[PDB]
RNA sequence: AAGAACCUUACCAAAUCUUGACAUCCUUUGACAACUCUAGAGAUAGAGCCUUCCCCUUCGGGGGACAAAGUGACAGGUGGUGCAUGGUUGUCGUCAGCUCGUGUCGUGAGAUGUUGGGUUAAGUCCCGCAACGAGCGCAACCCUUAAGCUUAGUUGCCAUCAUUAAGUUGGGCACUCUAAGUUGACUGCCGGUGACAAACCGGAGGAAGGUGGGGAUGACGUCAAAUCAUCAUGCCCCUUAUGAUUUGGGCUACACACGUGCUACAAUGGACAAUACAAAGGGCAGCGAAACCGCGAGGUCAAGCAAAUCCCAUAAAGUUGUUCUCAGUUCGGAUUGUAGUCUGCAACUCGACUACAUGAAGCUGGAAUCGCUAGUAAUCGUAGAUCAGCAUGCUACGGUGAAUACGUUC
C-alpha cells in the first residue's frame, strides 16, 4: 500500500511482482489493509539496495527488513520472512479445552 | 472588493490612450493582472501573459462577471484525470 | 535562492507589503516574532547563554 | 500630593533593597514615606518546540517577570529631590519619577 | 529527554545573567547591538583564551570586563591597545564604551578554556586520551569533585563519527544547586567538526 | 477507590434522586437536570396521585436484580450481586430503557416506566428475569 | 452589634463573610442569593452550619462575595461561615470538623498541556 | 510552515545579467543623489537632474565613504552526500536500573558486591551476606498552589462614616486582593502490627498525613531514528551557471483513497425576548470610549491609557417567560448566486466577514477501534503568538459538571 522510495523512481512490474507474490500468503490471512514499504540507495561505495517493509497486524503490527545487492533476490526477503511470522502467529493458540471444578 | 472605486494598472492606460484614436489595434502582449474592464480598453485585442506565456481573446460584449486577471484558468488539464 | 533572499529581504519594495522579516542569526523565515526578530531555535541557541531574564522554567 | 515612581526589576530583592536604601536617602532630609506597594507582576510566555524540524508535540516554555513597584514619598524638600536623584543603582530597575 | 546542558536551569536562580541592562520595550536595538560586541571580542578570544563577559549598562553609558585568562596580554603594556580598543569598539559599536578588564584564577579551570584548550592541542594531532587524561591530571589537582570530558567527530581522522568520554568523581546533573561549567568547542582538522564537552563542579 | 459520596439531595431531603440526577445531569447541566426531574416529580405525583418514594422504591426495587453474572476462555459465573453496583444497574437499566420508548416529551417515558415496573411489567424487570435465568441456568457449568 | 467574620476562597470566588446574631437573611452582595445564582434551589445546604452545629440558629448575614460562577462561590459559604464559627466559639469543632467545613478543598482546573484540545482528552491513534 | 494572492516560494514562464543579487582584499578616487521626463511587465536604463572629501589638514596627505569601473583571487550554489559529520531532538521511559575502586574465589574467561527475607512509588530502607566502600541514577533538591504570621496599602478594599448613578467625594487600610520573608506536613506524633529494626494499617491534631497538588528534571544504551532543507562543516560538483535581479503563474488543481479533526442528524431539544456570575493577557498612534449612520458588516470625530487607572469587553453555557409539538422538522446550513463591509495599489486562479434566497445528505452510524480513575471525562466561552489581510489549528485562561475502579481471571 503505502509506498515511498528516495533516491529513485518505482515502476510497475514490480508492483504487481512483489504485491502479488504478498497475496499468496491469504493461507494465512489477508487481512490486507495495510501494507508499508520502505526504501532508500546509500552509497558505501558498493552502494546500497535497501529493503524495509512493514506487514501490520489485526491489533498488532510488524517488522521485516533486509538489505541486498539486487531486488529480486533481496525482495524474497521480506517474504518468506512474513510467512514465517503469520504462521506462528496463528499458532498459538489454546484449546487444549479440560473441564474443572 | 474596492473601497469606491474601480481601478487600473495605468501604464496599460498609457498605450490604450495611445492606441485609442485612430482605427484602433487589436493586438497586445500584456500583464494585465491588476487591471479591471472599463470600456475604453475596447477596439483593442487582449493577450495576457497566462503564468507561462501571453494568450488572446477577442473582447466582446458580455463581459461583465469577468475581468483579464486571467481568463485562462492556469492549472493546464486539469490538473486531474476527468473533465470538467 | 538562500544567499539573496538575504539581500532580496532588505532591498526596496514596491509599496508596503511583499516585504519579510526573518530571523537576523539563521535565516529561519517561519514561525518567528517580531519583538526581536528571532527565530524558533536561536532563542532556545541563545537561551542558555543566559545573557537575559528569560526564566526558564515551569512555573505557569 | 507627593512624589511617586514605579520600579521595575527583574530580580526580586534589588526593588526591596534599593527601595529601602533610596527611602533612607529620602527620610534623610525628609519624612512621609508611602511604601513599596506591590503590583501584581504580570508575565509572558514563549511555547518553544524541542526539535529543529517536526515532534511539535514535544515542546517547553520560557517566559519572563514584569513587577511593578509603586513607591511614593510626601512633603517635598530640594535634599528628597537628590534622594531621588541621589542614588539609582542597581539600575535594571526602570525607574520614572513624577509626583 | 535526551540530556541538556544544567546550565540553562542553574540560571534564573543561583547563577549571573551572561548580560544586563535596564528596561524597555527597544530590545531589538540593545540586543543585537550587544551580540556584534560579543563577536567582536573574537578579536581577543582569539588573543587571550578569556571565558566570558557579561556587561551591565549605564543611563547613558555602558560598563564591561571580560573574564580573562591572558592578563598582560589583553592589558597590552603602557595600555598600549586599551584606549584604541575603547576607540575600535565605540567605532563600531557606534556607542560609547567603558572597557575595565577582569583576570580569571585557579588557573585555567573553567569550561571555557580548558574546552578550547584541548580542542586547539588535539588540532595539533595530540593522542587526545592521553591530553585528556592530563587534564583531568591537573583538574582534579585543582579541586573539583567530579568531572567528565566527552568528545565526538570522525576521530583520527578516519571513518564514522563515534565519541569517546573519560568521566570522573560525583557531578550531579539532577540536582539543581551545583554552579557548575559546560561548553563544547569546534575544531577540524581533515573530516568535518570535532567537538568537546567539559564538566566540572565546584560547591 | 471508594464512591465519591452525595451529601443529601436537598429535596425530599433524599439520597437516591441525586444518585439518579448525576446519571440523568447530561453535560453537567443539574439546572436542565434538576429541571426535567422536578417536572417528573409533580407529573408522576399527579397519576395515580401518590409520592415519588413509593412509585420510586416501589418501581426501583421491581427492576433491582438480586443475581447477575460475570466472565471469566469465557465462562460466565452466577454471583449476588453487590448492592451499590446493583443500584447503579437498576438506575442504568432504568434510564437507558427509558430513552429509546418513541416518546416527545422529557418526562412522560420515565413516569411510565417507573409505573411499568411497579407493576411487574416492563423490560427492566424482564431483563431482571432474564438475568435471573441464565443465572440458574449459569448452575450449572460455573457453579 | 457584633459580627463574627469568616473568610472563604475557591475557585477565585472569595467569600468575606460578615456574619453577625440575629434572624438568619442572604445578602450575596446586596442581593438576595435565591434569584442570583443558576437557578438555583440548592440553598439548604449552604445553611449546613445551623443544619449541624448550634442547630437550629439563626444568626443574620452579610457577605460580600466576587469572583468565579456560583458553584465554588456557593462553596466559600461554607468555610466563611464555619471559619466565623470556629472564630464564634470553636466548641463545636466536634461536630464542624466531623463534617469538614474548614477543608478548603484546592483542587481546580490544572494548567493547559500538549494534546489538550476543544475538550481535554488524549489524542486519537494512527491506525492500519 | 505560529498565518503559500504578490512576498514568503526556491518550482514554471519569460525581460535581463555575469568579480555578478552579495561581501573582503589592490586603485581613479569620491561624501554617497532628491524630484521629474522617455519607454518598460518591473528590472531598469537614456537621462536630465543635483549626489557633491562631511573627521582632521600648517597648503600635500590621512580618513567614515564613495561613482561605477578596473583589478585576480573571488563571491555564490534550496547542488548532493543526516551514512562522512558536529550541534539539537523523539524513542523504550520517567523504565530503575547501570557502573567503578579495593579485597577475594576462579587455571580461565568471569563472578562477588548488585544476590537471600521482608518492605517501598523505586538499587527505597533494613536483617543476613568475603565482602567493604563509593560513581551515575530514585527522593529531597527549583518552581507553582492549598492553611498561616509579619512587612508594604494603589490604579486595590470599604469594616465605621456622610457623599456619588457609582469606592466616586472627603475620610479608614480594617477586610479580599496585592509582591517579599516567615512557619506549617517532615510516618512528624500516638495506638496496633512486624525479625525487636526496616516497615504496613488506624488514630490524634491539621488546611494539608501518607514521595500533599501539579510541573521542572529523562541514568547506561537501542533505533547506521529525523536533520546538510536551522547553523556550521569532510568529500564531490556548478560558476556566463544549479549563481543572480525583474513581472506573471503556482506551491491551493481532484476520477481516488487515507489520516486528521469541526459541524448537524433536535423537543434536557429549536427560536424568540429579559437577566447574572469568569479568569488571563495586550495596548502609541496602538487599545478604540461614547454620541451618530445603517439589516449588519463596518465608518464620523474623538473620552481615556506605557496601565491593578482608559480601551480590547461583553462575557458565553446557565436562568427567565413565550412559542415550536417530532417532521428530513423553527433540526441541518452545506451548497449556488444576489447584494454590502474591512484589508493591502492588488480579493479571478487565491482573504475572510455582512443582509437575501436557495436548505443537500444526515433521524446517532455496520464490522472495526481509540481516551479516561474526579473538578476527571464531558461541556460554554475568553484572550496571546504568527498578523496589511487571514485559525474547524495551536497556545494560555477560565466557568459548568458524571458513571466506573470487584479482582489483576484474562
Amino acid at each position: 500500500f503505502e509506498i515511498h522510495g528516495d533516491n529513485l523512481t518505482i515502476t510497475d512490474a514490480i508492483r504487481n511482482y512483489i504485491e502479488e507474490k504478498i497475496g499468496k500468503l491469504e493461507r494465512y490471512f489477508n487481512d490486507v489493509p495495510n501494507a508499508v514499504a520502505h526504501v532508500k540507495v546509500k552509497t558505501y561505495s558498493n552502494s546500497a539496495t535497501k529493503i524495509e517493509v512493514t506487514i501490520p497486524l489485526k491489533n498488532v503490527t510488524l517488522r521485516a527488513e533486509e538489505r541486498n545487492d539486487d531486488l529480486y533476490a533481496g525482495i524474497d526477503l521480506i517474504n518468506n520472512k512474513l510467512e514465517r511470522q503469520v504462521r506462528k502467529y496463528k499458532t498459538r493458540i489454546n484449546r487444549k479445552s479440560r473441564d474443572r471444578g | 472588493s474596492i473601497k469606491k472605486g474601480p481601478f487600473v494598472d495605468e501604464h496599460l492606460m498609457k498605450k490604450v490612450e495611445a492606441q485609442e484614436g485612430s482605427e484602433k489595434k487589436q493586438v497586445i502582449k500584456t500583464w494585465s493582472r491588476r487591471s479591471t474592464i472599463f470600456p475604453n480598453f475596447i477596439g483593442h485585442t487582449f493577450a495576457v501573459y497566462d503564468g507561462r506565456k501571453h494568450v488572446p481573446v477577442y473582447v466582446t460584449e458580455d463581459m461583465v462577471g469577468h475581468k483579464l486577471g486571467e481568463f485562462a484558468p492556469t492549472r493546464t488539464f486539469k490538473g486531474h484525470v476527468a473533465d470538467d | 535562492a538562500k544567499t539573496s533572499m538575504v539581500a532580496k529581504q532588505q532591498k526596496k519594495q514596491k509599496y508596503a507589503v511583499r516585504e519579510y522579516t526573518r530571523c537576523e542569526r539563521c535565516g529561519r523565515p517561519h514561525s518567528v516574532y517580531r519583538k526581536f526578530k528571532l527565530c524558533r531555535i536561536c532563542f532556545r541557541e541563545l537561551a542558555y547563554k543566559g545573557q537575559i531574564p528569560g526564566v526558564r522554567k515551569a512555573s505557569w | 500630593q507627593k512624589i511617586r515612581i514605579r520600579l521595575k526589576a527583574y530580580d526580586h530583592r534589588v526593588i526591596d533593597q534599593s527601595a529601602e536604601k533610596i527611602v533612607e536617602t529620602a527620610k534623610r532630609s525628609g519624612a512621609d514615606v508611602s511604601g513599596p506597594i506591590p503590583l501584581p507582576t504580570e508575565k509572558s510566555v514563549y511555547t518553544i518546540i524541542r526539535a529543529v524540524h517536526m515532534y511539535k508535540d514535544s515542546r517547553e516554555q520560557f517566559e519572563q517577570r514584569t513587577h511593578k513597584r509603586l513607591i511614593d514619598i510626601v512633603n517635598p524638600t530640594p535634599k528628597t529631590v537628590d534622594a531621588l536623584m541621589g542614588l539609582n543603582l542597581p539600575s535594571g530597575v526602570d525607574i520614572e519619577i513624577k509626583l | 529527554g535526551q540530556k541538556i546542558n544544567p546550565i540553562g536551569l542553574r540560571v534564573g536562580i543561583i547563577r549571573d545573567w551572561e548580560a544586563k541592562w535596564y528596561a524597555e520595550k527597544d530590545f531589538a536595538s540593545l540586543l543585537h547591538e550587544d551580540l556584534k560586541i560579543r563577536k567582536f571580542i573574537d578579536n581577543e578570544l582569539k588573543e587571550a583564551s578569556v571565558s566570558h563577559v557579561e556587561i551591565e549598562r549605564a543611563a547613558n553609558r555602558i560598563n564591561i570586563a571580560i573574564h580573562t585568562g591572558k592578563p598582560g596580554m589583553v592589558i597590552g603594556k603602557g595600555g598600549s591597545e586599551i584606549e584604541k580598543l575603547r576607540n575600535k569598539l565605540n567605532a563600531l559599536t557606534d556607542k560609547k564604551v567603558h572597557i575595565n578588564v577582569i583576570e580569571i584564577k585557579k588557573v585555567d579551570l573553567d569550561a571555557r578554556l580548558v574546552a578550547e584548550n584541548i580542542a586547539r592541542q588535539l588540532e595539533n594531532r595530540a593522542s587526545f586520551r592521553r591530553v585528556q587524561k592530563q587534564a583531568i591530571t591537573r583538574a582534579m589537582k585543582l579541586g573539583a569533585k567530579g568531572i567528565k570530558t566527552q568528545v565526538s567527530g570522525r576521530l583520527g581522522g578516519a571513518d564514522i563519527a563515534r565519541a569517546e568520554q573519560y568521566s570522573e568523581g560525583t557531578v550531579p546533573l539532577h540536582t539543581l544547586r551545583a554552579d557548575i561549567d559546560y561548553a563544547h568547542a569546534e575544531a577540524d582538522t581533515t573530516y568535518g567538526k570535532l567537538g568537546v564537552k567539559v564538566w566540572i563542579y565546584r560547591g | 477507590v471508594p464512591k465519591r459520596d452525595v451529601l443529601p439531595d436537598p429535596i425530599h431531603n433524599s439520597k437516591l434522586v441525586t444518585k439518579l440526577i448525576n446519571k440523568i445531569m447530561l453535560d453537567g447541566k443539574r439546572g436542565t437536570a434538576q429541571r426535567i426531574l422536578y417536572s417528573a416529580f409533580d407529573l408522576v405525583e399527579q397519576r395515580s396521585g401518590r409520592d415519588a418514594l413509593e412509585v420510586f422504591e416501589e418501581a426501583i426495587n421491581n427492576i433491582m436484580p438480586v443475581l447477575e453474572v460475570k466472565a471469566r476462555s469465557n465462562y460466565q459465573v452466577p454471583v449476588e450481586v453487590r448492592p451499590e453496583r446493583r443500584t447503579t444497574l437498576g438506575l442504568r437499566w432504568l434510564v437507558n430503557y427509558a430513552r429509546l420508548r418513541g416518546e416527545k416529551t422529557m418526562e412522560d417515558r420515565l413516569a411510565n416506566e417507573i409505573l411499568d415496573a411497579a407493576n411487574n411489567t416492563g423490560g427492566a424487570v424482564k431483563k431482571r428475569e432474564d438475568t435471573h435465568k441464565m443465572a440458574e441456568a449459569n448452575k450449572a457449568f460455573a457453579h | 452589634q457584633v459580627e463574627y467574620r469568616g473568610t472563604g476562597r475557591r475557585k477565585n470566588s472569595v467569600a468575606r463573610v460578615r456574619l453577625v446574631p440575629g434572624e438568619g437573611n442572604i445578602t450575596v452582595n446586596n442581593r438576595d442569593v435565591r434569584e442570583y445564582l443558576p437557578f438555583e434551589s440548592l440553598i439548604l445546604d449552604l445553611n449546613q452550619p445551623f443544619d449541624v452545629t448550634e442547630t437550629k440558629g439563626n444568626y443574620d448575614v452579610l457577605v460580600n462575595v466576587h469572583g468565579g460562577g456560583f458553584t465554588g462561590q456557593a462553596q466559600a459559604i461554607r468555610h466563611g461561615i464555619a471559619r466565623a464559627l470556629l472564630e464564634a466559639d470553636p466548641e463545636y469543632r466536634g461536630s464542624l470538623k466531623r463534617a469538614g467545613l474548614l477543608t478548603r478543598d484546592p483542587r481546580m482546573k490544572e494548567r493547559k498541556k500538549p494534546g489538550l484540545k476543544a475538550a481535554r482528552r488524549s489524542p486519537q491513534f494512527s491506525k492500519r
